[PDB]
């Protein structure tokens, strides 16, 4: 047994923007339009408080974000 | 016609129903953290505090089992809670420190 | 944290293309893993050649030194006829003692993994996402279409055409922090002697502290025991021990006060070093078999000696 | 029960089982962590973890950290994705808060807590909701909205068969959970389909309904033509240039990248209607029924016939009366219909 | 991703759903029809809108 859901690809077509700009244009209808490519994010770039603390108060804060 | 439905759909076979009783004691965690009489006091803040606030939004409710006082898990780990490592010595007569 | 999470969700299929295929998937994935990690390549194999190093500049145990793990400590209990030729072959004791580990006869490259020899265009008051694009901008203009640096990236100590473009250039205080990096990647040994004896200095010879050596050699090595030649007697050493001052000769390098230091050179290298990238040589390679293989392939090499390199501590990981 | 284990036993019913004794934690042998830090980093640790515990407890939610999940999983014998869903919608009661000791230096405390967890049976993921359309009847001058009663509410297919199911007593504890879903088949006029009832309802004319869909088609169902559309008969309408139709702009939809479909296909049904069914709609003032799927003609006749005798000719309306006889039979003779209609205005 | 008794890696997906509003209304009531009684040849009834 290994369970995995289609309940978001269940249609069998889906329509892609090349950027989220693109969601403005007026001649598109009212339905569901995905981003064509993922965002990629590393969380030690994101979270720069942590850089700049030391040792266990460093561990703490990381925790606190988790 | 149809739509995605794409949240999962559970059929209930039966239900299981348990009681679990937590047991907390400050000076078992001020023992173990070589804590001082000064943090001791924080510590004994910090969980009223929490403890407290919960009893405060919370009726109680009948539930339909015999009383823990009555089962050997309850009594075994109550005294051991509470007089694990105290001791009696008696002297063979009274005699101090000369 | 991350395991309860886990333990609740099942997955779900989402109709976009595989992350795998995606360039910012392997950019940031092959940067995450292998951003400061090294290959450096030997003319032709030569090791440190001592096993004793003379290196005063250190403060001496009396904050903790990297170096001080290679320390041979000054003992007055011995037991019966000990000697330091028995035990630490020809240091002196009261210095540092080099490994057999650290001076193989056969090791052809070195592997290393930190930031810490960085030229000055690496600074750590700058923000994560800018040092990322400074280092990404570099090695896309210091290399062209291989994994091998070009020579302009090097110290002049390693190369006659570095220039300093990625890499600083080896300083005198390193050995005390980077033990390890220097005995591995240093082309000659420089030493570092207030030892009365080095480059014929005489005590009469000087044409709180002020003029004078910091260790006198006495008349002779010798212990002494009272019927009991096994665990404890005392020992009478060769120089003096240097416990009670401690700063000495960190103090006399900074200058503080004068005093005759010794310093000779002895050649061990030839300055013609060759410096791969395993960052570059991961985006490059990925394009090829695909990342899953890639990334398997070179973890295995950073595991090559049976300690993983990229998992030692910052100033330690070095690796011949 | 006397053991966890004994859920699972096949001759048990769909009811509630309670684990006959208590299950007992002390939080100091819980948490490890802790444990091994000193001083403040040690109380600040805590702190995290029981505002943590106080949060899902108020939300209704389980907490696992003071829970075994291998012990769990061996007495459950379960999957690694069915515990997935079982710990997902697991609910929790505190029914009782006691402070046990209370000095300036120490404290303690004792926590009731009551979990209910719902063993599954079966769990349906690809799943589809119904949406009746039907479809408009002309009939003796009134316009008619007719529909079937299908018997399902869900379609699912997890692979290749396509599964109808009929949902019964359901709640959502995030995902939706139901104590009865029973099979179904489609509707049809055969041995192997459903024989279901069909309703009828009389509606104003002109009718006029569009529904813009999701991937850019419309859904029209109207009394009238307007852009080459058929009346009556509903459908799916696609367009390659933007225009008017129905007093409103359909237009072109974005190019789309093709998927693997899970689509349902219905079998195909013809339905035949009594003759007069828009009088019958008319007089009632009411939605109605007015066959099955798998009625025979003699029974569907004898079902208005008594009542549809009893509107007879009246003193009172005769002109009115004698137009709604040429109305009902205007199909059936021609002739006879113009003769009647003349019969009326004079 | 990678796990040692010093060393651990995770990755996790995450998909997003925005709704773009085309207008956003504040100050909003509810209906509540009430009706009005007729006493008509002798029956009472509520008549609705
Ligand atoms: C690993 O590798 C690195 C190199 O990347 C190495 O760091 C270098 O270490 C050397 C040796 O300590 C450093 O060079 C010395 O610098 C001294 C200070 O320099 C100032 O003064 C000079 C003028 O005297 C200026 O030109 C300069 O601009 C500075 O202001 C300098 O005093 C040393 O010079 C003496 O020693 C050399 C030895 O070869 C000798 O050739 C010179 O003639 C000079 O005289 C000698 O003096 C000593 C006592 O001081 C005496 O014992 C000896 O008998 C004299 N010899 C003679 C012939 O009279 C020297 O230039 C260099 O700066 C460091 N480089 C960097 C970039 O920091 C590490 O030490 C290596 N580590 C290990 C552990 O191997
Ligand atoms: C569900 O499906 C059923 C079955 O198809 C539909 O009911 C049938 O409708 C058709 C089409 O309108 C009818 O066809 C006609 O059949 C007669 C002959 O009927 C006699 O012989 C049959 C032999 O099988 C027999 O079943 C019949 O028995 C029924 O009727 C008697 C008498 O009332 C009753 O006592 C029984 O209990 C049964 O109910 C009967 O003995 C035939 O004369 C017709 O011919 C015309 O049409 C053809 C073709 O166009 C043409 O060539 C001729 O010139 C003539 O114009 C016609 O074929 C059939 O009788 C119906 N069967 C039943 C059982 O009622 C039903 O409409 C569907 N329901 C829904 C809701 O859609
Ligand atoms: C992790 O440890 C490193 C190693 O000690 C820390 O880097 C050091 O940071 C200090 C304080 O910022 C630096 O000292 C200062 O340097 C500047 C510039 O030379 C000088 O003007 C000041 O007088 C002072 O000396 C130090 O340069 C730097 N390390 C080294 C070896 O030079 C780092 O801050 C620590 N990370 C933390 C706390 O998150
Ligand atoms: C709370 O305080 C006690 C009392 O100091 C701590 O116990 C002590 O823990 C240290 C470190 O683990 C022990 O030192 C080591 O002992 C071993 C075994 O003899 C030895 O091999 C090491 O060289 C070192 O000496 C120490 O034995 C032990 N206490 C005593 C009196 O012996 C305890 O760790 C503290 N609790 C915390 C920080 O949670
Ligand atoms: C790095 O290499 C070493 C040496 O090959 C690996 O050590 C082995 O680890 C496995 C773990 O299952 C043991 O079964 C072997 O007995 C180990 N061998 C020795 C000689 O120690 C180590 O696993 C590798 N580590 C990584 C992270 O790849
Ligand atoms: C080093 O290489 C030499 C020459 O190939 C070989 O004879 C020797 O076995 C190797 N190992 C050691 C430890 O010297
Ligand atoms: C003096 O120094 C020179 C350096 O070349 C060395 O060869 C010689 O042996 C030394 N002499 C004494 C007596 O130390």
């Amino acid at each position: 047994a290994k369970l995995r859901s289609m309940g978001y690809a269940l249609t069998g077509a889906v329509q892609t923007l090349s950027q989220i700009s693109d969601i403005n244009d007026e001649n598109l209808q009212q339905g569901i339009y995905l981003l064509r490519d993922h965002v990629i994010t590393l969380m030690e770039a994101t979270l720069h408080d942590i850089s700049v603390m030391e040792g266990m108060f460093a561990v703490q804060h990381l925790h606190t974000h988790l | 016609y149809y739509e995605p439905h794409p949240e999962p759909i559970v059929v209930k076979e039966r239900v299981l129903g348990l009681s679990q009783i937590l047991m907390i004691n400050s000076e078992n965690i001020a023992n173990n953290a070589n804590l001082t009489q000064e943090v001791k006091k924080l510590l004994t803040e910090m969980v009223n505090e929490e403890m407290q606030s919960l009893s405060d939004v919370m009726i109680d409710f009948e539930i339909p089992l015999g009383d823990p006082r009555d089962q050997e898990q309850y009594i075994h780990r109550k005294c051991y809670q509470e007089f694990a490592n105290c001791y009696l010595v008696k002297y063979k007569e009274p005699k101090p420190w000369p | 944290e991350m395991q309860s999470l886990s333990d609740v969700m099942i997955d779900f299929e989402i109709p976009l293309g595989d992350p795998r295929d995606q360039e910012q998937y392997i950019h940031r994935k092959c940067y995450q893993e292998f951003a400061n990690c090294y290959l450096v390549k030997y003319k032709e194999p030569k090791p440190w050649p001592k096993e004793g190093l003379i290196a005063d500049q250190c403060p001496l145990p009396g904050n903790r030194q990297s170096i001080w793990d290679y320390y041979i400590k000054v003992e007055s209990i011995r037991p019966a006829n000990w000697t330091t030729k028995s035990k630490y072959g020809q240091a002196r004791l009261g210095s540092f003692y080099i490994p057999s580990s650290l001076r193989q006869i056969n090791v052809s490259h070195v592997l290393f993994c930190s930031d810490q020899l960085y030229s000055k265009w690496y600074n750590i008051e700058n923000t994560i996402e800018q040092n990322e694009r400074f280092l990404l901008n570099k090695l896309n203009n210091l290399t062209s279409g291989t994994s091998v640096l070009k020579k302009r990236a090097l110290p002049k100590d390693w190369s006659s055409q570095g220039k300093n473009a990625l890499f600083r250039e080896i300083n005198v205080l390193d050995i005390c922090s980077k033990p390890e990096s220097v005995i591995l990647l240093n082309t000659s040994y420089y030493s570092f002697s207030l030892w009365e004896g080095d480059c014929n200095f005489t005590k009469d010879m000087i044409s709180p502290y002020a003029c004078r050596f910091w260790r006198s050699k006495n008349e002779k090595e010798e212990t002494k025991c009272r019927d009991g030649e096994t665990k404890r007697c005392l020992y009478y050493p060769l120089w003096d021990s240097p416990e009670s001052t401690y700063d000495f000769g960190y103090l006399a390098y900074q200058k503080n006060f004068p005093s005759p230091i010794c310093i000779e050179q002895q050649k061990i290298r030839d300055q013609d070093y060759e410096v791969y990238s395993l960052y570059q040589e991961c985006k490059i390679a990925s394009k090829a078999y695909g990342i899953d293989t890639v990334l398997f392939s070179l973890k295995n090499f950073l595991n090559y000696t049976g300690t993983p390199v990229n998992e030692m501590p910052n100033a330690r990981a070095f690796v011949g | 029960l006397s053991q966890i284990s004994d859920i699972n036993d096949e001759n048990l019913q769909q009811g509630i089982y309670l684990l006959r004794d208590h299950v007992i934690t002390l939080m100091e042998a819980t948490l490890h962590d802790i444990s091994v830090m000193e001083g403040m980093f040690a109380v600040q640790h805590l702190h995290t973890h029981l505002n943590h515990l106080k949060t899902m407890l108020l939300e209704r939610r389980i907490d696992w950290t003071y829970m075994s999940s291998t012990w769990l999983q061996q007495q459950l014998q379960k999957s690694d994705d069915e515990m997935k869903v079982i710990k997902r919608i697991a609910r929790s009661l505190v029914y009782y808060v006691k402070q046990t000791h209370s000095s300036p230096t120490a404290t303690a405390w004792e926590i009731g807590l009551y979990y209910e967890l719902v063993i599954p049976k079966h769990i349906y993921l690809n799943n589809w909701n119904v949406v009746n359309i039907g479809h408009l009847v002309k009939s003796a001058g009134q316009l008619t909205h007719v529909t079937i009663a299908h018997p399902y509410e869900i379609i699912n297919k997890e692979c290749v068969e396509t599964i109808y199911l009929h949902l019964e007593d359901c709640t959502r504890q995030d995902y939706v959970i139901c104590d009865v879903v029973k099979i179904v088949q489609p509707c049809g006029n055969s041995s192997d389909t459903s024989d279901c009832p069909v309703w009828a309802e009389a509606v104003k004319e002109p009718f006029v309904q569009v529904n813009p869909l999701k991937n850019g088609s419309y859904l029209v169902l109207a009394s009238s033509t307007d852009c080459q559309i058929p009346p009556y008969v509903p459908s799916i309408v696609t367009v390659n240039e933007t225009t008017s139709c129905f007093g409103l702009d359909f237009k072109r939809p974005l190019v789309a990248e093709e998927r693997l479909s899970f689509e349902p296909r219905l079998p195909n049904l013809q339905l035949r209607l009594p003759h007069l069914v828009g009088i019958i709609a008319k007089i009632k003032g009411i939605k109605i029924e007015v066959t099955s799927s798998g009625e025979s003609i003699k029974e569907q006749i004898e079902r208005a016939k008594a009542e549809l005798l009893r509107l007879d000719i009246h003193e009172g309306d005769t002109p009115a009366w004698i137009q709604q006889l040429a109305a009902a039979t205007k199909d059936v003779w021609p002739a006879a219909a113009s003769a009647l209609q003349g019969i009326g205005n004079f």
